[PDB]
């Protein structure tokens, strides 16, 4: 999930 | 929650600030076009406008305060809006045509390339000629574009999350009309450009699902590579 | 146009008075649960829904003025919201139920015979909660149906955009008779049309719903319907 | 023609 990582920093 | 908390003009200048840049495109004018070129354009550029468009989500007010699954879940479902209302907004003083990137410009006949893509084309067209007869301001595109980021998928969701998020879109709509009323209108010009406003989001969501339905389905079609993260958010709509 | 004289009032009551019925399900079956029957329920159902669409609409303050292929095209482009709105409308007084018909009331565990009917199952009933949460009222109710029927394809026009005013104004005069205040007033006006960007999007994943449908040939919809169907594509 | 048009002025 890359939308899921890149939300968290 | 701090969001709840902001005045009006705070919430104007933190949507302001929080405002991602315009991203120029790979384009060569001397390059000729082709139906997989010009996709791949459009694609390295959303591409990377939606690493923007989740950064800039960060610093929408009361977003960070919901559950990370629940901000996936709402960019999922309004990433392909957002990048449309931003698109419609940068073509607004450019009638006919659309700007997709300060470089690349582009009007109905080289939307011809790709098949189905001129009924998105005019359908945006006419969402930016329309942006440009209701003279929108800057202040009033950020609150629309967050309105969408918030409302979209709410309802596709006992969390109690979604009262937040209500709460968060009336303290949006106090600020809409603060600058209505600010800009000299009477209180029946505010309800009605308010009202003219949510209408278009009815509309920027109908060309969304076009719009998404028409890149899965070139998704099959392997002649246009989509990136990892795109191809994730395309999933999202199954 | 006539419909720029009327007051809000006289909006509310020619609205109100031009409602279509409320009609009925074929009686019987084995209460469906088939992908054939229930589909072939709700098609029969839509299909005589949409004869008192067309005389709802043409009742419509400002729709008569229209071009009769303008008239066309925004039936074509609203239709199945037109349907959903209603359906929703009905359901309210029904907590997880969906009153398509009086004698047909579903579920969503009822939707498990056709694929991703469960998915706008949930949607819908999440619409009706939502309008039963806001205690949605009926007067407010006719305004949003006329709302859909003339601005879900106005982009695809002066006149039209002055009607939606009108029906703006009198959405507000009818929250201001109930006693809210000017903040209520514009936040419940946004948070009633933020909804109808939902039922475009039921309206939308609805309409893939029924090509595929009308691809595997399963049911018998009418020509009419069939026609209602070509215009989206 | 459209079976919408005949519904439309009837
Ligand atoms: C098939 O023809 C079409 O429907 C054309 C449509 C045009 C707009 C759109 C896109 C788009 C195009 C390709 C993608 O992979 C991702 C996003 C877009 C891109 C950038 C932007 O800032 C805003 C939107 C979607 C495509
Ligand atoms: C995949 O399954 C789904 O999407 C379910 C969805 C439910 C709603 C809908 C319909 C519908 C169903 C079949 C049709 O041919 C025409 C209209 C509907 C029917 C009556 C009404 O008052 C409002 C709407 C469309 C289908």
């Amino acid at each position: 999930k890359i939308l899921h990582r890149l939300l968290q920093d | 929650s701090l969001a709840l908390s902001l005045t009006a003009d705070q919430m104007v200048s933190a949507l302001l600030d929080a405002e991602p840049p315009i991203l120029y495109s790979e384009y060569d004018p001397t390059r000729p076009f082709s139906e997989a070129s010009m996709m791949g354009l459009l694609t390295n550029l959303a591409d990377r406008e939606l690493v923007h468009m989740i950064n800039w989500a960060k610093r929408v007010p009361g977003f960070v305060d919901l559950t990370l699954h629940d901000q996936v879940h709402l960019l999922e479902c309004a990433w392909l809006e957002i990048l449309m209302i931003g698109l419609v907004w940068r073509s607004m003083e450019h009638p006919g045509k659309l700007l997709f990137a300060p470089n690349l410009l582009l009007d109905r006949n080289q939307g011809k390339c790709v098949e189905g893509m001129v009924e998105i084309f005019d359908m945006l067209l006419a969402t930016s000629s329309r942006f440009r007869m209701m003279n929108l301001q800057g202040e009033e595109f950020v609150c629309l574009k967050s309105i969408i980021l918030l409302n979209s998928g709410v309802y596709t969701f006992s969390l109690e999350e979604k009262d937040h998020i209500h709460r968060v879109l009336d303290k949006i709509t106090d600020t809409l009309i603060h600058l209505m009323a600010k800009a000299g209108l009477t209180l029946q010009q505010q309800h009605q450009r308010l009202a003219q406003l949510l209408l278009i989001l009815s509309h920027i969501r109908h060309m969304s699902n076009k719009g998404m339905e028409h890149l899965y389905s070139m998704k099959c079609k392997n002649v246009v590579p989509l990136s990892d993260l795109l191809l994730e958010m395309l999933d999202a709509h199954r």
